[PDB]
């Protein structure tokens, strides 16, 4: 352990040894009863800073107009079902004018917050976990064959899992108990997660940061993070209680910036 | 110049040795870290998250969903078993392949508590009681209620609470156990048994579920780095 | 109480990450038999070619690591009639070539007596050469997983292939030619060094197929066993 | 003697250069006649700190129920005979509430006290050797050859040694001058150890602590010590004088502990 | 670089060198130790404890008890010889294979004063002495009682004492005796003969037997590490 | 120390357990007893029996000495 | 849903043997009868879970209880 240093450089070195509602904008949603809010990695969203921002054009804050919920469609769920995945931000690519500024502006950053309302009986049962991954590289259902950029995202369609797994020539590896990544699925709750028990939860919100290796990016050729809603325990009720029990995604962009104004895209 | 002498051991290449070397690019403007968010310092922080562990893995429910959903029914006589899976992780394959597994097989020798949880994801007018017993080693395995009363135990109403945390001691003559397990340093069978029953209104359906968990408590720590017997390769992929 | 005790050394980020793991085996000779065993063969720098250390850098996003980088150079003789032969030692050449640098067409070319690209030249029976670079990137972290393509189009490659220009590492002999040929075997160590980790990752269940993509096959989620509740007295 | 270390590693450095009478619980032996009491390796047996103690179960300490004198049983002193050795606790392992409590319980720590009571006249002649040899691993009788561990200590009875060689198939090698561990027999003055002179002694105590690698063990697969007596003197008298001269033991655990509350064993 | 220059005796491996050396797995966590009851420090601390000499070692009585066991009877005319051993500890088969023995055939020389204890294991009636003597090497070996009373004796009655103990003081010219004994470093001779004799009421059998045990005093030390010339092999066990 | 399950029934009358009899066997409590002559100890009673909302009845858990 | 008595040790001398005298009996009665619809679930279970609390004994002797 003498510790004296030979070289000038530094990698020449060695080993170094209710009520409680949320008013985003003129949008409101209810509520929490007094559950939890999930949030990122202990980390809230907030601005750029300028021992990072590489970039020297003045950034574009609307703070209204593109900073409010933004509700999603409805899907189903059924016995048979096996999950959905929505890739961010190609899921809000439409809506209002927070996918009007991402047409004339070459970088964005942004963090979110996902509100996954699903609501049931007492009498109906089952389990929902709702789970927010970055950087989801998926792999492709055929093997050694490219696959398209409409099979991992449409603008704001929420792509299905499948029981079975999928023998497509262009599509991703739909298996659910892969997960599209070659992983145990019952490994994903690592990332920022929430469960809805049918019986007691109602809900889940997940306020989720800007987690990228670069402080500002283009938001046309690059998935952020995706959503992925997969029930492990599945719906079951009687045949005489209500059959259609639908799951709605309302989601919020929180602190969007943008740089590099030009001409609309995204060629 | 200096009289030196060689001692034994030079001009050989240790793969875990700790030397400095001569840089390859120097004077190299590095670009300067960013604040990304949730940074990991330790591979036991990835270990004490929960990680759903596939204990209905009987053939072939483990290609499905099915392998993580303990089935659970009104009974016709108490005190039956429900499940049971012995307490090996990284050799047991039941707790192999979840979170806290994975990270064992890249080492040689574990110590410490861990924490199962459950969660019962059935109707919210069903009522029932478990019994979730840990029993140390010896000899041998209990068959009974009766018998799995005597170790540690913890009860389990699904009426009062959803979710239930056991934390299973450490009970063992050596301060380390071995991954890779022998018959020198066992380590137990965790066992859960019913209580009373499960009841519940009529038009609910019967079968329900129940999904559990396995973490590392804080005193949990690993030793013996050595590479995983999971992956397999011949050639160099292209 | 029990007072307590075995702290987490090596359960740490370096003490994981930092072993010196093989990451591409170079095979070149000296007379050309074929094309491969050329002489004069190359490599551009990838760590997933070697399933072992890919799945330890694959639990995390991203990564900041510098290097280690040692050769193993071994050589065999090629078999043929005859091998008495006194022969000089053999001198090896590894030439770094940056991102977009200009390579060696051929052997003999002129870019192994250039100015700029790093050389370790090295004989047979001594120590074996290491070097260390770096963090090579441009931008703030190594992206092991990169979801999203490598045009505004959304076209062309998708895969965290896009964010990987490490540059490559060509190998030669440096002698002129031997009485009877001789096939080299050189083995990259690669050591990360320094090293910060970000986001955890799940770790990969199914093994690897390709070098470039993380396609996979269909694998249960665990190994079976026979019934549920485990019984005997 | 420049003495720098270049390495950060500990295990990379150079080289270190009457009445006295007894009474435990509900029991009393008498006595020794103001001769002696042979304690371990110096070391009174003692309970488990907290720097030790790697089990989180609260122990199990009885004092009365498991701590009195234990009488096992009385064996024949002959003059063509050998000698004996008990096992321990295996020899113990059915007497009262510390046979009960080693069936429940998972670990067991405790140290104990040997008196092994002899008497004569002042016309008999002979001498003993009473030694408490740790870790004592025999060798088998026929090489190559698994034993039984029926062959190595029974419950409580007393294996005895043979003036010849053993030829069993599937026991240990009783030769009482190798002292089944293929050891000479006059080098065992080693371990804790005391003399029975005829002429002088009578009697003999011993009190041995608890000697392990690990703080607390299981003790129903694991022989912490034995207990050998070899007569080195033979018993000698004329054919007029009494001729049964037996030899009981009278053993008594001190300080027990136990851990890892379950089911009955031991399985 | 700095100028070095390489001194003979260089990528050699001496069997007995002090050198450091790159551990194999750094960051080891070791098991902390407890408080084992015993430990020794030192080699000699084996070598000061009694081991009983088997001194009636005429054959065939090596394979039984019997060598431990020196006759003495009633006599007709005393001064007689009881027993009688060269001091060679470490080459003279009488006292080679006890504990003190074995543990310098480890060494080359030993040097210090030898302690040798009795214990007359008869009746508690009989009564008799003897004459325990140390002889200094010189010429030659005493052949009777009035011979071996001029060098260092005690008297030892078995009616008052049971245990006699004869230190055995240190003689020599040289510092250190060498353990293979030669003609150069000779020790001398220990003899012990009947003083009066033994004297028995009736009803008392007539042979009795002595134990006699060999020690290490304080100003015991020994030099010059070998290997044991007991232990042979020649293929490598398996 | 768990005891055995009953089962409750709309013709069902009542039970008693008679105590430490009822505990006379189990671990190393009723191991104790065989060993002493005298014993004094105190006892902590957990009746449990749950239902739903959609059942009715009502027990009477009661605890008589001598 | 449940019930939790706590009795403490009720007898005319303060050490008594406990292998010829019943301390005292736990009556469980239902005094409404439990009653549901036949879809409900039928198998009502009742659970009986005790522990003794301060145990002391004396007079260690050979095995009873003749």
């Amino acid at each position: 352990y003498t510790n004296i240093n030979y070289y000038k450089d530094s990698a020449s070195n060695s080993l170094n040894r209710r009520v409680r509602s949320i008013t985003l904008g003129n949008s409101t949603i209810t509520t929490q009863e007094c559950a939890n809010v999930v949030v990122g990695y202990g980390v809230w969203p907030t601005y750029l800073s300028d021992h990072e921002a590489t970039a020297v054009d003045q950034p574009t804050q609307p703070d209204v107009a593109t900073c409010r919920f933004y509700t999603l469609e409805s899907v189903k769920w059924e016995s048979s079902s096996a999950g959905w995945w929505w890739k961010f931000p190609e899921a809000l690519s439409d809506m209002g004018l927070f996918g009007q500024n991402m047409q004339y502006h070459y970088l964005g950053r942004t963090g979110y917050t996902i509100h996954v309302q699903c609501n049931a009986s007492k009498f109906h049962q089952g389990c929902l976990l709702v789970v927010c991954v970055p950087e989801a590289e998926m792999g492709a259902a055929t093997t050694d064959h490219a696959f398209n950029h409409t099979k991992l995202s449409n603008i704001g369609q929420a792509m299905e899992f499948s029981a079975k797994k999928s023998t497509d020539q262009t599509g991703p590896q739909t298996a659910v108990h892969n997960a599209g990544m070659g992983v145990a699925v019952g490994n994903l709750t690592i990332f920022p997660h929430q469960w809805i028990n049918l019986r007691t939860n109602n809900s889940a919100t997940i306020v989720m940061p800007y987690i990228n290796s670069v402080p500002m990016d283009n938001m046309y050729r690059h998935y952020n993070f995706t959503l992925m809603v997969i029930p492990f325990a599945k719906l079951e009720h009687s045949p005489q209680a209500s059959t259609y029990v639908p799951i709605t995604v309302t989601v919020a962009p929180m602190c969007a910036e943008y740089n590099g104004l030009r001409l609309a895209g995204h060629q | 110049g200096l009289p030196t002498m060689n001692t034994p051991g030079s001009t050989q290449f240790l793969t875990s040795d700790d030397f400095q070397s001569p840089s390859a690019m120097p004077q190299f403007d590095v670009t300067p870290e960013i604040q990304i968010p949730g940074q990991v310092r330790n591979l036991m922080e990835i270990a004490e998250v929960d990680s759903v562990v596939p204990v209905n893995n009987t053939e072939g429910h483990v290609n499905s969903m099915e392998a993580y959903r303990i089935p659970v029914r009104p009974q016709t006589s108490s005190g039956e078993q429900v499940f049971g899976f012995q307490l090996q992780p990284g050799h047991d394959s039941v707790l192999k392949h979840t979170l806290l597994g994975e990270i064992l097989n890249y080492y040689a020798n574990w110590s410490g508590s861990m924490k199962l949880t459950f969660m019962y994801c059935g109707a919210a007018m069903a009522t029932g009681k478990f019994l979730i017993a840990y029993s140390p080693p010896g000899a041998g395995v209990p068959g009974s209620r009766r018998d799995a009363m005597l170790g540690t135990h913890v009860i389990w109403d699904v009426g009062l609470q959803s979710s239930c945390v056991l934390c299973v001691p450490w009970i063992s003559q050596t301060n380390y156990r071995y991954v890779t397990s022998d018959a020198y340093t066992d380590a137990g069978y965790i066992t859960c048994w019913y209580q009373t029953s499960i009841v519940t209104p009529p038009d609910i359906p019967t079968t329900s579920t129940i999904l559990c968990f396995v973490s590392a408590c804080n005193d949990f720590s690993v030793r013996l780095l050595r590479d995983t017997p999971f992956i397999t390769q011949q050639a160099l992929f292209q | 109480h029990v007072i307590n005790y075995h702290t987490r050394s090596e359960s740490s980020i370096e003490n994981f990450m930092g072993r010196a793991a093989c990451v591409y085996i170079a095979q070149y000779a000296t007379e050309k038999v074929n094309d491969e065993l050329d002489r004069y063969t190359n490599w551009e720098i990838t760590t997933r070619q070697v399933a072992q250390l890919r799945r330890k850098l694959e639990m995390f996003t991203y990564m900041r690591f510098d290097l280690e980088i040692t050769f193993v150079i071994t050589s065999s003789q090629r078999t043929s009639t005859t091998y008495a032969s006194d022969s000089p030692p053999l001198t090896h050449q590894v030439m770094y070539v940056p991102p977009g640098g200009p390579i060696p067409k051929s052997y003999e070319d002129f870019a192994w007596q250039t100015s700029t690209n790093p050389s370790v030249f090295w004989t047979e029976g001594n120590a074996p050469p290491r070097m260390s670079i770096p963090f090579m990137s441009v931008g703030n972290a190594y992206c092991n997983f990169y979801d999203g393509w490598s045009h505004f189009s959304q076209s062309g490659v998708y895969g965290y292939t896009t964010l990987n220009n490490m540059g490559h590492l060509y190998f030669r002999h440096v002698n002129k030619s031997t009485a009877y040929p001789v096939n080299s075997v050189a083995r990259v160590y690669f050591k990360p060094k320094h090293v910060k980790a970000w986001v955890p990752r799940a770790p990969r269940l199914c093994p690897y197929l390709k070098a470039r993509n993380v396609n996979f096959n269909v694998q249960g989620v665990t190994e079976s066993r026979n019934k549920i509740t485990l019984d005997r007295s």
